[PDB]
């Protein structure tokens, strides 16, 4: 009746916290919105906050991307960080600042 | 180039690739005195950040003209910033930062969402026996037999539910 999978999609959904997507949604993670289709217990909450991850620096470790900079999902973020997800890049705090002044 | 060592209890009020000559402060530390001032002339950069944190925020920068506030789902067209040049292309919070001088938002979304059999049930409430009979109606004749075992049995059921009198959701 439901048109989900008559077996696995019902059991995945209906004992354990794994999200259903019933009405609304637009954003997507390649595919545009699911209209009854289901998605885990980690594409919903991490939907809200896809690759938001603070990557701690180590002090005397610069970097390897300037602030606001396109990453892609395994690129080295720094020389001593590994990112996990794509995105843009952003930094911190500031411990050294050299630039040409005249 | 002259590196200025700047210890993290100082503030610093510029982008990366900003504009600064001999008068300009550069990191305006927390507490007056002493802190630096601009050396000479030409561009900034910052060096080794603590954290270098990735969002899936996207980047829209700006001269002027901030209109969009900080924390509104915009959606794909409205205008945040630059009067009408600069336009969202994904909901979420919009976070403001002058400082860089751009406006990003993260994508993010109001998905409704559930678990258990609440999940199940509101939609089944939802589940509108009337339109999908003709859809089914339609889509055990012209499809071929890929689609017609699935419409041959799904149709049998709703129409069980609709000359009974007990809805779906009594499940």
């Amino acid at each position: 009746l439901l048109d989900l999978s008559a077996t696995e999609l019902e059991q995945v959904l209906y004992f354990s916290k794994y999200i259903v997507l019933d009405p609304k949604g637009a954003i997507l993670n390649g595919v545009p919105v699911e209209k009854r289709q289901l998605l885990t217990d980690e594409e919903y909450r991490e939907l809200r906050y896809g690759k938001q991850e603070t990557y701690p620096l180590p002090p005397g470790v610069d970097a390897l991307v300037k602030d606001g900079e396109e990453v892609v999902k395994g690129q080295e973020l720094a020389p001593g960080v590994v990112s996990r997800l794509d995105g843009v890049a952003l930094y911190r705090f500031p411990r050294r600042v050299r630039v040409e002044y005249v | 180039p002259k590196d200025y060592r700047v210890q993290p209890h100082m503030n610093v009020v510029v982008p990366e690739g900003a504009r600064v000559e001999a008068g300009d402060k550069i990191v305006a530390a927390i507490d007056p005195e002493e802190e630096v001032i601009a050396e000479a002339e030409g561009v900034v950069h910052l060096h080794e950040p603590a954290s270098i944190l990735v969002v899936k925020a996207r980047v829209y920068p700006f001269e002027d003209d901030v209109e969009v506030s900080t924390g509104d789902r915009v959606a794909p067209g409205d205008v945040l910033a630059d009067g009408g040049k600069v336009k969202s292309d994904v909901y979420g919070r919009v976070e403001v930062d002058l400082v860089r001088n751009v406006v990003r938002v993260v994508e993010s979304y109001d998905i409704d969402a559930r678990m258990g059999a609440e999940a199940i049930q509101q939609l089944l409430k939802e589940l509108d026996l009337e339109a999908l009979e003709k859809e089914l109606l339609e889509e055990m004749k012209h499809p071929s037999r890929a689609r017609r075992a699935k419409a041959r049995k799904r149709l049998e059921v709703v129409r069980a539910f609709l000359d009974s009198g007990n809805r779906p959701e009594w499940m």
